[PDB]
Protein backbone atom coordinates (compact mmCIF):
# COMPACT_ATOMS: atom_id res chain seq x y z
CA UNK A 1 0.00 0.00 0.00
CA UNK A 2 2.98 2.34 0.06
CA UNK A 3 1.88 4.69 -2.95
CA UNK A 4 3.70 7.78 -4.38
CA UNK A 5 1.56 10.84 -5.20
CA UNK A 6 1.56 13.66 -7.80
CA UNK A 7 -0.22 16.51 -7.43
CA UNK A 8 -0.59 17.17 -11.22
CA UNK A 9 -0.21 14.82 -14.18
CA UNK A 10 -0.27 17.45 -16.77
CA UNK A 11 2.62 20.33 -17.17
CA UNK A 12 2.19 22.74 -20.09
CA UNK A 13 5.27 25.01 -19.81
CA UNK A 14 6.55 27.57 -22.25
CA UNK A 15 10.22 27.19 -23.89
CA UNK A 16 13.56 28.04 -21.67
CA UNK A 17 10.87 29.10 -18.48
CA UNK A 18 11.54 27.16 -15.29
CA UNK A 19 9.42 24.52 -13.36
CA UNK A 20 9.32 22.15 -10.61
CA UNK A 21 8.34 18.84 -10.81
CA UNK A 22 6.59 17.28 -7.79
CA UNK A 23 6.16 13.85 -6.09
CA UNK A 24 4.88 13.18 -3.04
CA UNK A 25 5.98 9.75 -0.56
CA UNK A 26 4.63 8.94 3.09
CA UNK A 27 6.77 9.64 5.97
CA UNK A 28 5.86 10.00 9.76
CA UNK A 29 7.95 10.65 12.63
CA UNK A 30 11.51 12.01 11.09
CA UNK A 31 12.71 11.42 7.77
CA UNK A 32 15.94 8.41 7.32
CA UNK A 33 17.62 10.16 4.46
CA UNK A 34 20.16 6.73 4.50
CA UNK A 35 17.16 4.63 3.46
CA UNK A 36 15.43 7.18 0.81
CA UNK A 37 16.47 6.61 -2.88
CA UNK A 38 15.13 8.38 -5.65
CA UNK A 39 15.05 8.09 -9.31
CA UNK A 40 14.11 10.74 -11.94
CA UNK A 41 13.65 9.69 -15.60
CA UNK A 42 12.43 10.77 -18.46
CA UNK A 43 11.66 8.05 -21.58
CA UNK A 44 14.96 6.58 -22.33
CA UNK A 45 16.97 9.29 -20.15
CA UNK A 46 18.10 9.09 -16.75
CA UNK A 47 17.58 12.22 -14.71
CA UNK A 48 18.59 11.77 -11.63
CA UNK A 49 19.51 8.93 -9.11
CA UNK A 50 19.50 9.80 -5.53
CA UNK A 51 20.88 7.32 -3.41
CA UNK A 52 21.53 7.11 0.18
CA UNK A 53 21.23 11.45 0.71
CA UNK A 54 23.80 11.94 -2.22
CA UNK A 55 23.13 12.78 -5.46
CA UNK A 56 24.49 10.49 -8.12
CA UNK A 57 26.06 12.45 -10.59
CA UNK A 58 28.35 10.40 -12.59
CA UNK A 59 25.39 8.88 -14.27
CA UNK A 60 22.65 12.04 -15.02
CA UNK A 61 22.42 12.57 -18.55
CA UNK A 62 24.47 14.97 -20.73
CA UNK A 63 21.98 16.61 -21.79
CA UNK A 64 20.90 17.68 -18.47
CA UNK A 65 24.19 18.78 -16.65
CA UNK A 66 23.32 21.44 -14.08
CA UNK A 67 20.05 22.29 -15.27
CA UNK A 68 17.59 19.66 -13.53
CA UNK A 69 18.09 19.31 -10.12
CA UNK A 70 16.35 17.58 -7.29
CA UNK A 71 15.34 19.94 -4.26
CA UNK A 72 16.91 18.45 -1.50
CA UNK A 73 15.57 20.48 0.99
CA UNK A 74 11.60 19.63 0.42
CA UNK A 75 12.18 16.15 0.94
CA UNK A 76 11.78 16.03 4.56
CA UNK A 77 8.16 16.53 3.90
CA UNK A 78 7.77 13.20 1.68
CA UNK A 79 7.95 15.68 -1.68
CA UNK A 80 10.89 14.90 -3.87
CA UNK A 81 10.29 17.66 -6.84
CA UNK A 82 12.19 18.05 -9.79
CA UNK A 83 13.73 21.05 -10.60
CA UNK A 84 14.71 22.04 -14.34
CA UNK A 85 15.38 25.73 -15.56
CA UNK A 86 15.79 26.77 -18.66
CA UNK A 87 13.30 24.11 -20.11
CA UNK A 88 14.89 23.34 -23.86
CA UNK A 89 12.07 21.82 -25.90
CA UNK A 90 13.64 18.37 -26.03
CA UNK A 91 12.36 17.93 -22.10
CA UNK A 92 8.37 17.28 -23.49
CA UNK A 93 7.48 14.10 -23.00
CA UNK A 94 6.64 12.05 -20.25
CA UNK A 95 8.87 11.55 -16.79
CA UNK A 96 7.93 9.55 -13.82
CA UNK A 97 9.24 9.55 -10.57
CA UNK A 98 10.42 6.34 -8.77
CA UNK A 99 10.77 6.58 -4.62
CA UNK A 100 11.86 3.40 -2.93
CA UNK A 101 11.86 4.52 1.17
CA UNK A 102 10.73 1.12 2.67
CA UNK A 103 8.60 0.47 0.14
CA UNK A 104 8.24 1.52 -3.88
CA UNK A 105 5.91 2.96 -6.00
CA UNK A 106 6.31 5.44 -9.12
CA UNK A 107 4.10 7.43 -10.81
CA UNK A 108 4.60 9.14 -13.95
CA UNK A 109 3.61 12.19 -15.37
CA UNK A 110 4.28 14.53 -18.99
CA UNK A 111 4.82 17.76 -19.84
CA UNK A 112 4.63 19.20 -22.96
CA UNK A 113 5.99 22.91 -23.99
CA UNK A 114 4.88 25.84 -26.05
CA UNK A 115 7.27 28.81 -27.74
CA UNK A 116 5.28 31.85 -28.39
CA UNK A 117 6.30 33.50 -31.56
CA UNK A 118 5.48 36.98 -29.45
CA UNK A 119 9.47 39.06 -30.75
CA UNK A 120 8.04 39.43 -34.46
CA UNK A 121 10.98 41.41 -36.77
CA UNK A 122 9.56 43.60 -39.69
CA UNK A 123 10.96 44.50 -42.60
CA UNK A 124 9.63 46.89 -44.99
CA UNK A 125 11.19 47.57 -48.79
CA UNK A 126 9.95 48.78 -51.69
CA UNK A 127 11.13 46.40 -55.07
CA UNK A 128 9.25 48.43 -57.98
CA UNK A 129 9.40 52.60 -56.69
CA UNK A 130 7.20 53.26 -59.83
CA UNK A 131 4.55 51.09 -59.06
CA UNK A 132 5.40 51.49 -55.34
CA UNK A 133 5.37 47.38 -54.84
CA UNK A 134 6.66 47.51 -51.26
CA UNK A 135 7.34 43.94 -49.46
CA UNK A 136 6.14 43.24 -46.32
CA UNK A 137 8.45 40.59 -44.32
CA UNK A 138 7.41 39.30 -40.15
CA UNK A 139 9.33 36.67 -38.88
CA UNK A 140 9.39 34.65 -35.67
CA UNK A 141 10.50 31.59 -33.96
CA UNK A 142 7.98 29.29 -31.54
CA UNK A 143 6.88 25.72 -31.06
CA UNK A 144 4.54 24.54 -32.12
CA UNK A 145 4.08 25.38 -36.07
CA UNK A 146 2.35 28.67 -37.14
CA UNK A 147 0.78 30.50 -39.63
CA UNK A 148 0.71 34.29 -40.48
CA UNK A 149 -2.11 36.84 -41.16
CA UNK A 150 -1.46 39.66 -43.06
CA UNK A 151 -4.41 42.71 -42.17
CA UNK A 152 -4.77 46.09 -44.08
CA UNK A 153 -5.46 49.15 -41.77
CA UNK A 154 -9.06 48.72 -42.40
CA UNK A 155 -9.44 45.29 -41.09
CA UNK A 156 -9.74 43.42 -44.42
CA UNK A 157 -7.06 40.07 -44.71
CA UNK A 158 -4.66 40.18 -47.66
CA UNK A 159 -2.59 37.17 -49.30
CA UNK A 160 0.86 36.57 -48.04
CA UNK A 161 3.80 33.94 -48.69
CA UNK A 162 4.63 32.28 -45.72
CA UNK A 163 7.47 29.80 -45.11
CA UNK A 164 8.10 27.43 -42.14
CA UNK A 165 11.36 25.71 -41.48
CA UNK A 166 13.50 24.57 -38.20
CA UNK A 167 16.09 26.91 -36.54
CA UNK A 168 17.38 23.44 -32.34
CA UNK A 169 13.68 21.26 -33.32
CA UNK A 170 12.42 25.27 -33.10
CA UNK A 171 9.93 26.79 -35.73
CA UNK A 172 11.21 29.39 -38.04
CA UNK A 173 8.53 31.22 -39.47
CA UNK A 174 8.49 33.90 -42.44
CA UNK A 175 5.93 35.51 -43.74
CA UNK A 176 6.14 38.21 -46.78
CA UNK A 177 3.73 40.39 -48.59
CA UNK A 178 3.90 42.26 -51.87
CA UNK A 179 1.09 44.75 -52.57
CA UNK A 180 1.72 48.50 -54.05
CA UNK A 181 1.28 50.95 -50.98
CA UNK A 182 2.61 54.01 -50.13
CA UNK A 183 3.83 56.09 -46.75
CA UNK A 184 2.25 55.83 -43.64
CA UNK A 185 -0.06 53.29 -44.20
CA UNK A 186 -0.51 50.63 -41.69
CA UNK A 187 -0.42 47.05 -42.12
CA UNK A 188 -0.75 44.03 -39.57
CA UNK A 189 1.03 40.24 -39.17
CA UNK A 190 -0.73 38.26 -36.66
CA UNK A 191 1.44 35.13 -36.13
CA UNK A 192 -1.20 32.71 -34.97
CA UNK A 193 -0.72 28.74 -33.80
CA UNK A 194 -2.44 26.00 -31.99
CA UNK A 195 -1.76 23.85 -28.86
CA UNK A 196 -2.40 26.42 -26.18
CA UNK A 197 -4.28 29.07 -28.62
CA UNK A 198 -2.17 31.89 -28.92
CA UNK A 199 -1.72 34.84 -31.35
CA UNK A 200 0.28 37.94 -31.04
CA UNK A 201 0.10 40.97 -33.92
CA UNK A 202 2.94 42.57 -34.94
CA UNK A 203 1.78 46.65 -36.83
CA UNK A 204 3.92 47.35 -40.06
CA UNK A 205 3.90 51.72 -40.85
CA UNK A 206 5.44 52.10 -44.18
CA UNK A 207 7.98 55.00 -43.86
CA UNK A 208 8.77 57.53 -46.31
CA UNK A 209 12.13 56.56 -47.51
CA UNK A 210 11.56 52.43 -46.91
CA UNK A 211 15.05 50.72 -47.92
CA UNK A 212 14.89 48.78 -51.70
CA UNK A 213 15.99 44.81 -52.21
CA UNK B 1 5.68 -7.46 -29.84
CA UNK B 2 8.35 -7.90 -32.34
CA UNK B 3 10.38 -5.59 -34.33
CA UNK B 4 10.44 -6.71 -38.43
CA UNK B 5 14.18 -6.91 -39.62
CA UNK B 6 13.79 -9.20 -42.99
CA UNK B 7 16.00 -12.41 -42.27
CA UNK B 8 17.78 -12.98 -45.45
CA UNK B 9 20.16 -10.37 -46.51
CA UNK B 10 23.86 -10.61 -48.20
CA UNK B 11 26.18 -8.94 -49.98
CA UNK B 12 30.41 -8.98 -51.40
CA UNK B 13 33.13 -7.17 -50.18
CA UNK B 14 34.15 -3.47 -50.43
CA UNK B 15 30.36 -3.12 -50.73
CA UNK B 16 27.20 -0.83 -48.51
CA UNK B 17 23.97 -2.86 -47.34
CA UNK B 18 20.82 -1.82 -45.15
CA UNK B 19 19.44 -3.85 -43.01
CA UNK B 20 15.88 -2.55 -42.10
CA UNK B 21 13.85 -2.54 -38.61
CA UNK B 22 10.19 -1.29 -38.93
CA UNK B 23 7.94 -0.86 -35.79
CA UNK B 24 4.80 1.13 -34.36
CA UNK B 25 4.11 4.72 -33.88
CA UNK B 26 4.72 3.80 -30.16
CA UNK B 27 8.02 2.59 -30.20
CA UNK B 28 10.36 3.01 -32.82
CA UNK B 29 9.19 5.52 -34.64
CA UNK B 30 7.82 7.28 -31.57
CA UNK B 31 11.31 7.74 -30.02
CA UNK B 32 14.87 8.84 -31.03
CA UNK B 33 16.16 5.90 -28.89
CA UNK B 34 17.13 3.03 -31.35
CA UNK B 35 20.19 0.50 -30.79
CA UNK B 36 22.03 -1.80 -32.87
CA UNK B 37 23.31 -4.56 -32.07
CA UNK B 38 26.26 -6.90 -33.84
CA UNK B 39 26.85 -10.94 -32.81
CA UNK B 40 28.38 -13.54 -34.17
CA UNK B 41 26.62 -17.23 -34.07
CA UNK B 42 27.33 -18.24 -30.63
CA UNK B 43 28.94 -15.37 -28.79
CA UNK B 44 28.84 -12.16 -27.01
CA UNK B 45 26.23 -9.47 -28.80
CA UNK B 46 27.94 -6.55 -29.20
CA UNK B 47 26.70 -2.88 -28.39
CA UNK B 48 27.03 -0.81 -32.60
CA UNK B 49 24.90 2.16 -32.74
CA UNK B 50 22.48 4.00 -29.87
CA UNK B 51 20.35 7.10 -30.01
CA UNK B 52 19.23 6.33 -33.81
CA UNK B 53 22.70 7.62 -34.77
CA UNK B 54 25.54 7.44 -31.90
CA UNK B 55 27.78 5.18 -32.23
CA UNK B 56 30.45 4.77 -28.90
CA UNK B 57 34.49 4.53 -29.52
CA UNK B 58 35.56 1.23 -30.92
CA UNK B 59 33.03 1.22 -33.64
CA UNK B 60 34.57 1.47 -37.45
CA UNK B 61 32.85 3.94 -38.74
CA UNK B 62 32.21 1.16 -41.42
CA UNK B 63 28.73 1.71 -39.79
CA UNK B 64 26.10 4.25 -39.64
CA UNK B 65 22.37 3.96 -38.90
CA UNK B 66 19.35 5.78 -39.57
CA UNK B 67 15.57 6.59 -38.38
CA UNK B 68 13.05 7.94 -41.45
CA UNK B 69 9.33 8.20 -40.22
CA UNK B 70 8.75 4.71 -38.94
CA UNK B 71 11.36 2.83 -40.35
CA UNK B 72 15.44 2.39 -39.39
CA UNK B 73 18.08 1.36 -40.66
CA UNK B 74 21.89 -0.11 -40.13
CA UNK B 75 24.20 0.54 -42.97
CA UNK B 76 27.39 -1.39 -43.23
CA UNK B 77 30.06 0.38 -45.91
CA UNK B 78 33.80 -0.73 -46.51
CA UNK B 79 31.86 -4.72 -46.16
CA UNK B 80 34.05 -7.19 -45.19
CA UNK B 81 33.19 -11.05 -44.29
CA UNK B 82 33.45 -10.94 -40.77
CA UNK B 83 30.43 -8.77 -40.52
CA UNK B 84 28.60 -11.66 -41.66
CA UNK B 85 26.66 -12.33 -38.67
CA UNK B 86 22.77 -11.49 -36.99
CA UNK B 87 22.20 -8.64 -36.26
CA UNK B 88 19.27 -6.95 -34.16
CA UNK B 89 17.89 -3.67 -33.45
CA UNK B 90 16.11 -2.42 -30.60
CA UNK B 91 13.90 0.24 -29.39
CA UNK B 92 12.27 2.07 -26.36
CA UNK B 93 8.66 1.51 -26.22
CA UNK B 94 5.66 3.96 -24.58
CA UNK B 95 5.64 0.69 -22.03
CA UNK B 96 9.11 2.12 -20.32
CA UNK B 97 10.04 -1.04 -22.14
CA UNK B 98 13.05 -1.97 -24.93
CA UNK B 99 11.59 -4.53 -27.54
CA UNK B 100 13.98 -6.21 -30.25
CA UNK B 101 14.30 -6.96 -33.69
CA UNK B 102 13.77 -10.66 -35.12
CA UNK B 103 17.35 -10.43 -36.38
CA UNK B 104 18.70 -10.19 -39.85
CA UNK B 105 21.70 -12.78 -40.70
CA UNK B 106 23.83 -11.03 -43.26
CA UNK B 107 26.12 -13.28 -45.32
CA UNK B 108 29.68 -12.45 -47.23
CA UNK C 1 38.18 -4.63 -18.57
CA UNK C 2 34.54 -6.05 -18.15
CA UNK C 3 32.74 -9.29 -17.81
CA UNK C 4 29.70 -10.86 -17.15
CA UNK C 5 29.95 -14.58 -16.20
CA UNK C 6 26.49 -16.82 -16.25
CA UNK C 7 26.05 -19.95 -14.65
CA UNK C 8 23.17 -21.95 -13.04
CA UNK C 9 21.61 -23.65 -16.18
CA UNK C 10 21.17 -26.86 -17.33
CA UNK C 11 18.13 -29.14 -18.16
CA UNK C 12 15.40 -28.87 -15.58
CA UNK C 13 11.82 -30.51 -15.72
CA UNK C 14 8.65 -28.87 -16.62
CA UNK C 15 7.37 -27.24 -13.53
CA UNK C 16 11.18 -27.45 -11.80
CA UNK C 17 12.97 -24.84 -10.48
CA UNK C 18 16.59 -23.38 -12.00
CA UNK C 19 18.68 -20.45 -10.38
CA UNK C 20 20.90 -18.28 -12.37
CA UNK C 21 23.30 -16.08 -11.84
CA UNK C 22 25.43 -13.37 -13.08
CA UNK C 23 29.20 -12.36 -12.11
CA UNK C 24 30.02 -9.17 -12.66
CA UNK C 25 33.20 -7.51 -13.19
CA UNK C 26 33.84 -3.85 -14.47
CA UNK C 27 32.52 -0.43 -13.65
CA UNK C 28 31.32 0.43 -10.63
CA UNK C 29 28.00 -2.28 -10.82
CA UNK C 30 25.93 -0.17 -7.36
CA UNK C 31 25.40 2.75 -9.76
CA UNK C 32 23.76 0.63 -13.11
CA UNK C 33 20.67 -0.76 -14.23
CA UNK C 34 20.75 -4.79 -14.91
CA UNK C 35 18.80 -6.74 -16.99
CA UNK C 36 17.75 -10.24 -17.85
CA UNK C 37 17.27 -10.60 -21.85
CA UNK C 38 16.45 -14.56 -23.07
CA UNK C 39 17.12 -15.60 -26.84
CA UNK C 40 14.84 -19.18 -28.12
CA UNK C 41 17.22 -20.75 -30.09
CA UNK C 42 17.09 -18.81 -33.86
CA UNK C 43 14.52 -16.81 -32.56
CA UNK C 44 14.17 -13.11 -31.58
CA UNK C 45 15.42 -12.00 -28.46
CA UNK C 46 13.21 -10.85 -25.68
CA UNK C 47 13.30 -8.44 -22.61
CA UNK C 48 12.68 -10.48 -19.39
CA UNK C 49 14.03 -8.31 -16.13
CA UNK C 50 14.81 -5.19 -14.87
CA UNK C 51 16.32 -4.44 -11.27
CA UNK C 52 17.48 -0.45 -10.30
CA UNK C 53 20.76 -0.18 -8.86
CA UNK C 54 19.60 -0.44 -5.00
CA UNK C 55 16.05 0.18 -3.68
CA UNK C 56 14.00 -3.16 -5.11
CA UNK C 57 12.71 -1.62 -8.00
CA UNK C 58 12.41 -4.54 -10.32
CA UNK C 59 10.49 -4.90 -13.49
CA UNK C 60 9.36 -8.19 -15.29
CA UNK C 61 7.85 -9.12 -19.02
CA UNK C 62 4.33 -10.17 -18.66
CA UNK C 63 4.67 -13.69 -19.77
CA UNK C 64 7.38 -14.26 -17.21
CA UNK C 65 5.39 -11.68 -14.44
CA UNK C 66 4.90 -13.75 -10.85
CA UNK C 67 7.29 -16.95 -11.40
CA UNK C 68 10.07 -14.89 -11.87
CA UNK C 69 12.10 -13.19 -9.57
CA UNK C 70 15.15 -11.32 -9.83
CA UNK C 71 17.60 -9.19 -7.00
CA UNK C 72 20.66 -8.34 -6.63
CA UNK C 73 23.87 -8.00 -3.80
CA UNK C 74 25.70 -4.95 -4.90
CA UNK C 75 28.78 -5.66 -2.21
CA UNK C 76 29.22 -9.23 -4.10
CA UNK C 77 28.66 -7.50 -7.04
CA UNK C 78 26.59 -10.05 -8.72
CA UNK C 79 23.32 -10.38 -9.87
CA UNK C 80 20.59 -13.16 -9.87
CA UNK C 81 17.28 -14.99 -11.18
CA UNK C 82 15.29 -17.40 -9.64
CA UNK C 83 13.29 -19.45 -12.06
CA UNK C 84 10.03 -21.04 -10.33
CA UNK C 85 7.61 -23.36 -12.24
CA UNK C 86 9.71 -22.93 -15.44
CA UNK C 87 6.86 -23.37 -18.39
CA UNK C 88 7.91 -25.12 -22.30
CA UNK C 89 7.70 -21.49 -23.30
CA UNK C 90 10.67 -20.28 -20.69
CA UNK C 91 13.11 -22.50 -22.57
CA UNK C 92 15.75 -20.25 -23.55
CA UNK C 93 19.18 -18.66 -23.80
CA UNK C 94 19.53 -16.35 -20.68
CA UNK C 95 21.88 -12.95 -21.44
CA UNK C 96 22.30 -10.45 -18.28
CA UNK C 97 22.57 -7.04 -19.99
CA UNK C 98 24.23 -4.21 -18.38
CA UNK C 99 22.15 -0.76 -19.09
CA UNK C 100 24.11 2.20 -20.05
CA UNK C 101 24.46 5.42 -18.18
CA UNK C 102 21.86 7.47 -18.59
CA UNK C 103 20.18 5.56 -20.64
CA UNK C 104 16.95 3.74 -18.82
CA UNK C 105 16.99 1.09 -21.20
CA UNK C 106 19.36 0.44 -23.45
CA UNK C 107 21.36 -2.31 -23.45
CA UNK C 108 25.55 -1.78 -24.57
CA UNK C 109 27.97 -4.34 -22.45
CA UNK C 110 26.86 -8.36 -22.77
CA UNK C 111 27.67 -11.49 -21.53
CA UNK C 112 27.70 -14.64 -23.50
CA UNK C 113 24.46 -16.63 -21.73
CA UNK C 114 23.49 -19.42 -20.40
CA UNK C 115 21.22 -22.86 -21.49
CA UNK C 116 17.96 -23.67 -19.90
CA UNK C 117 16.23 -26.17 -20.99
CA UNK C 118 12.70 -27.39 -19.87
Amino acid sequence: AFTVTVPKDLYVVEYGSNMTIECKFPVEKQLDLAALIVYWEMEDKNIIQFVHGEEDLKVQHSSYRQRARLLKDQLSLGNAALQITDVKLQDAGVYRCMISYGGADYKRITVKVNAPYNKINQRILVVDPVTSEHELTCQAEGYPKAEVIWTSSDHQVLSGKTTTTNSEKLFNVTSTLRINTTTNEIFYCTFRRLDPEENHTAELVIPELPLAH
Amino acid sequence: SALTQPASVSGSPGQSITISCTGTSSDVGGYNYVSWYQQHPGKAPKLMIYDVSNRPSGVSNRFSGSKSGNTASLTISGLQAEDEADYYCSSYTSSSTRVFGTGTKVTV
Amino acid sequence: EVQLLESGGGLVQPGGSLRLSCAASGFTFSSYIMMWVRQAPGKGLEWVSSIYPSGGITFYADTVKGRFTISRDNSKNTLYLQMNSLRAEDTAVYYCARIKLGTVTTVDYWGQGTLVTV
